[PDB]
C-alpha cells in the first residue's frame, strides 16, 4: 500500500464501524412492522393484552417480534409521510362495532389507506372489536342507525355479515391483497396468534412472488 | 421450492442460493460429472463397430 | 453368409421409429400448451424455464 499509519489506523476504524453496522441490520431484519390504525374508540391501544411523536409498541409471541405503529397522532397531511411506512409487513385496522358513527369514518379511513398509491402490495388484519356487546346494541336497534339502506333482520348474523363485506367491499386493489377478518371477543385469547399466522402467510406470499412461483 | 416453502425467517429477501439464473448453474454443475465422464472414455478408449 | 442387425425397413424398426415420432409430438405439443397459457398460476408454480 502507498498508504501511511494514520491512514491504515483510519481504514481500521472505517471496517470495524462497517462490521458493526452489519451486525445491527442483520438484528433489525428479524422484526416484523405493523400499521395500527383504527378510529380512536376502536381500541388500538388494548389490541395486545401482551403489550409527541409516533406511538410504538412493541411485543414478541411464539419467536416473533412485532413493532406496531399507530399514526394517528400526525395530524398533518398524511401525503407526506405514509410513504415511510410502506415497507411495512401488514396494516391492522381496528373498527369499533357497537359506535355507529365511528364505524363509518372507520369505513372511510379503511377505504383511503387501502386505496393509496404506496400500499399497493400490502394487506389488512381487520378486527372487528366490540363483538358481543354490539351484539346486544343490534339485538335491542338494528343496523338502520348507520346502514339505512341495508335490508335485514335484527339477528347479529345478519347485521355481522353485512357490515363485514361492506368492510371487505370497498376494496378495490383485490388482485394483490388479500383482507383477513377476525370477531374479536372481549376476553379473546387468539389475537397474538391470529396475527402471527396472517404474518406467517403474507411472508410465504411474498416469497412466492419474488421467486415468481405465484 | 421447498427452500422457500420451509424458511421461517421474516428476512427471506436474501436469495444468494436459490432463485435468479443460479438453478441454471448447479443444473450444469449437476451435468458436469456425466460431460467430463464421456470426455475421458471418448479419448481413452473410443468404441467402434465390430463385425 | 448374411449380416444380421436391426433394421429401418424391419416390422420392429418401423414400430420403433412410429413410437419415438409419437413421443415427440407428444411432448411438443405439451411445449405448445405450456408457452400459450404462460402466464397462468398451474404454470407458473412449475418453475417455466426448468
Amino acid at each position: 500500500c502507498t498508504l501511511s499509519a494514520e491512514d491504515k489506523a483510519a481504514v481500521e476504524r472505517s471496517k470495524m464501524i462497517d462490521r458493526n453496522l452489519r451486525e445491527d441490520g442483520e438484528k433489525a431484519a428479524r422484526e416484523v412492522k405493523l400499521l395500527l390504525l383504527g378510529a380512536d374508540n376502536s381500541g388500538k391501544s388494548t389490541i395486545v393484552k401482551q403489550m409527541t411523536g409516533i406511538v410504538e409498541t412493541h411485543f414478541t409471541f411464539k419467536d416473533l417480534h412485532f413493532k406496531m405503529f399507530d399514526v394517528g397522532g400526525q395530524r398533518s397531511e398524511r401525503k407526506k409521510w405514509i410513504h415511510c411506512f410502506e415497507d411495512v409487513a401488514a396494516i391492522i385496522f381496528c373498527v369499533d362495532l357497537s359506535d355507529y358513527n365511528r364505524m363509518h369514518e372507520s369505513m372511510k379511513l379503511f377505504d383511503s389507506i387501502c386505496n393509496n398509491k404506496w400500499f399497493t402490495d400490502t394487506s389488512i388484519i381487520l378486527f372487528l372489536n366490540k363483538k358481543d356487546l354490539f351484539e346486544e346494541k343490534i339485538k335491542k336497534s338494528p343496523l338502520t342507525i348507520c346502514y339505512q339502506e341495508y335490508a335485514g333482520s335484527n339477528t347479529y348474523e345478519e347485521a355481522a355479515a353485512y357490515i363485514q363485506c361492506q368492510f371487505e367491499d370497498l376494496n378495490k386493489r383485490k388482485d394483490t391483497k388479500e383482507i383477513y377478518t377476525h370477531f374479536t371477543c372481549a376476553t379473546d385469547t387468539k389475537n397474538a396468534q391470529f396475527i402471527f399466522d396472517a404474518v406467517t402467510d403474507v411472508i410465504i406470499k411474498n416469497n412466492l412472488k419474488d421467486c415468481g412461483l405465484f | 421450492v421447498l427452500l422457500v416453502f420451509e424458511a421461517k425467517i421474516p428476512t427471506s429477501f436474501h436469495r444468494k442460493w436459490w432463485g435468479l439464473n443460479l438453478q441454471f448453474l448447479l443444473v450444469f454443475l449437476c451435468t458436469f460429472m456425466q460431460i467430463v465422464i464421456c470426455v475421458i472414455w471418448l479419448y481413452t478408449a473410443p468404441p467402434s463397430s465390430y463385425r | 453368409k448374411e449380416i444380421e442387425f436391426l433394421s429401418w425397413t424391419e416390422p420392429f424398426g418401423i414400430a420403433l421409429t412410429l413410437f419415438a415420432v409419437l413421443g415427440i409430438f407428444l411432448t411438443a405439443f405439451v411445449l405448445g400448451v405450456f408457452i400459450k397459457f404462460r402466464n397462468t398460476p398451474i404454470v407458473k408454480a412449475t418453475n417455466r424455464e426448468l
